[PDB]
C-alpha cells in the first residue's frame, strides 16, 4: 500500500491506500470496480467546520472526525472498502452515519458485509484484519459502493 | 550647602522616577496589531526618556561620592540616599524592559497571526481551483484545460513556496529569539506546513487527472483522424499504405493500454473504436 496525504489517482487496476499521516485510515479500490482514472480525495474535517453537523441525542457522541471522500457522489461498479480509526468509547455501540449533500444524516447500510469481502476483493491480495482485531485497534470498516459528501463514526 | 542642594536634587529625581514608573508608563494591553504598533512606538519614546535620565543619576552619584570623599559629616546619609536613587532608577529600567518585551511579543504574535491566516486562506482558495471536476467537452478543450492548469500549478507553486518560506523564517526568528508563546507558534507552523503539503499533492493529482482525460480525448481524436485517412486511401501508394499500417499498429497498442484503465461503458467505447479502425484497415488491405 502507498501513503497519501489527502489525494490519489486510481483507475480500473484498483489500488490499496493508507494515509501517510494516519496509518489506520485505509482505502481499497478493487480491480475492475473503478470505471476510469479518477482522482480520489479523502479529508478528515473537524465537526465544527460543518454548518449542519450530525444531530446527536443525549448519550450520543462522535467517535471520529467527519470523513469527506470524493469526488462527492462517485459511483463504483462494485463495493469499495474504507477503514476509519475511531476513539475508544451509553450503549457501547458504534454506527456509521452518512450525509449525501451535508444537510441530512442517515445510518449507512450496505447490501454486502463481512462474508462478501473475498468476493468484494475481486482476487486482489490484501490482508483485511479479523473483525475482532479491528475492535482491538479501534477501527471501523465501511463497505460502500458510492461516496456520500460526509461519513462519520458515532456512539449511541 | 552642597549638601542641601544634593538633597533637593535627590528628591527631584526620586519624584521623577516615581512618576515615570506609576503614571507615564502604562499597563494597557493592545487590542489588535494596529493598537500594538501605536503602543510600542509610544513606549519606545518613553523608554528613550528613561534612558536619558541616566545622565542625571550618574551626576548625582558623582556628586555624592565627592561629598563622602570630602569628609562631609553627612557622608553616611548621602551615600545611603544615592543607594536609593540608584535602586529605584534600576527598578524603573526593569519595569520598562519588561513592558517592552511584552509589547514586542503582543505585536509579533498579531503580525504573525495575520500573515498566517492570509496565507492559509490563500491556500484554501487554490485548493478550490484544484478541485474542479471539469474534464473537457472535447480534445481542443482538454488541451487548453490541461495547459492552463500546468500554468496554474507552476505559479501557485512558485509563489506559494516563497510565502511559506517567509512565514517559516518569521516563525523561527520568533522562537529562536525566545517568545512566551513558542509552543502555540510552532503549532501554527505545523498546521501551515501540512496545508501546504496537502495543496501540493492536490495540485499534483489534478494534473494526473487532466493528463488521463487528455489521453482519452487524444485517442478518440486520433481514431477518427485515422478512419478518415484510411477512407481517403480506399476512395483513392505502397509506401503510403505501409506508413498508415504502422500508425494502425500504434493505435491498437494505445487501445490496449487504455482498456486497462477503463471498465464498463467507456472501456466498451475504447475497444469498439479499435475494432472499427482495424476493420476499415483490413477492408483496405
Ligand atoms: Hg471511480
Ligand atoms: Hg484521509
Ligand atoms: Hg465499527
Ligand atoms: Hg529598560
Amino acid at each position: 500500500a502507498t501513503g497519501f496525504l489527502v489525494s490519489f489517482m486510481v483507475d480500473a487496476r484498483g489500488g490499496s491506500m493508507r494515509g501517510s499521516r494516519h496509518n489506520g485510515l485505509r482505502v481499497v479500490i478493487p480491480p475492475r470496480t473503478c470505471a476510469a482514472p479518477t482522482r480520489i480525495t479523502c479529508r478528515l474535517v473537524k465537526p465544527q467546520k460543518l454548518s449542519t453537523p450530525p444531530p446527536l441525542a443525549e448519550e450520543e457522541g462522535l467517535a471520529s472526525r467527519i470523513i469527506a471522500l470524493g469526488p462527492t457522489g462517485a459511483q463504483f461498479l462494485s463495493p469499495v472498502i474504507v477503514e476509519i480509526p475511531h476513539f475508544a468509547s451509553g450503549d457501547r455501540e458504534l454506527v456509521v452515519l452518512r450525509s449525501e449533500n451535508g444537510s441530512v444524516w442517515k445510518e449507512h447500510r450496505s447490501r454486502y458485509g463481512e462474508s462478501y469481502l473475498d468476493q468484494i476483493l475481486n482476487g486482489m491480495d490484501e490482508e483485511l484484519g479479523s473483525l475482532e482485531e479491528l475492535e482491538k485497534k479501534r477501527v471501523c470498516r465501511i463497505i460502500t459502493t458510492d461516496f456520500p459528501l460526509y461519513f462519520v463514526i458515532m456512539s449511541r | 550647602n552642597e549638601a542641601q542642594q544634593y538633597y533637593l536634587d535627590a528628591d527631584e529625581a526620586e519624584a521623577w522616577i516615581g512618576e515615570q514608573e506609576l503614571y507615564v508608563i502604562s499597563d494597557e494591553i493592545p487590542k489588535d496589531e494596529e493598537g500594538a504598533i501605536v503602543m510600542l512606538k509610544r513606549h519606545l519614546r518613553q523608554q528613550r526618556a528613561v534612558e536619558d535620565y541616566g545622565r542625571n543619576i550618574k551626576q548625582l552619584a558623582s556628586r555624592a561620592q565627592g561629598l563622602l570623599s570630602a569628609g562631609h559629616p553627612e557622608g553616611e546619609q548621602i551615600i545611603r540616599l544615592q543607594g536609593q536613587v540608584d535602586k529605584h532608577y534600576a527598578g524603573l529600567k526593569d519595569v520598562a524592559c519588561e513592558r517592552k518585551r511584552k509589547l514586542e511579543n503582543m505585536y509579533h504574535l498579531f503580525q504573525l497571526k495575520r500573515e498566517t491566516d492570509d496565507l492559509e486562506q490563500w491556500i484554501s482558495e487554490k485548493e478550490l481551483v484544484a478541485s474542479s471536476p471539469e474534464m473537457g467537452q472535447d480534445f481542443d478543450h482538454v488541451t487548453l484545460l490541461r495547459d492552463k492548469f500546468r500554468d496554474f500549478a507552476r505559479e501557485t507553486g512558485a509563489i506559494g513556496q516563497e510565502r511559506v518560506d517567509n512565514v517559516n523564517a518569521f516563525i523561527e526568528r520568533l522562537i529562536d529569539a525566545g517568545h512566551s508563546e513558542a509552543a502555540t507558534i510552532a503549532e501554527w507552523k505545523d498546521g501551515l506546513n501540512e496545508m501546504w503539503a496537502d495543496l501540493l499533492e492536490l495540485i499534483d493529482t489534478r494534473m494526473q487527472l487532466l493528463a488521463a482525460s487528455y489521453d482519452l480525448h487524444r485517442y478518440f481524436y486520433t481514431g477518427a483522424e485515422i478512419l478518415g485517412l484510411i477512407d481517403e486511401k480506399h476512395r483513392e501508394f505502397e509506401r503510403d499504405v505501409h506508413l498508415l499500417g504502422v500508425q494502425v499498429q500504434q493505435f491498437q497498442d494505445v487501445a490496449t493500454r487504455l482498456q486497462t484503465a477503463y471498465a464498463g461503458e467507456k472501456a466498451e467505447a475504447i475497444q469498439n473504436k479499435e475494432q472499427e479502425v482495424s476493420a476499415a484497415w483490413q477492408a483496405l488491405l
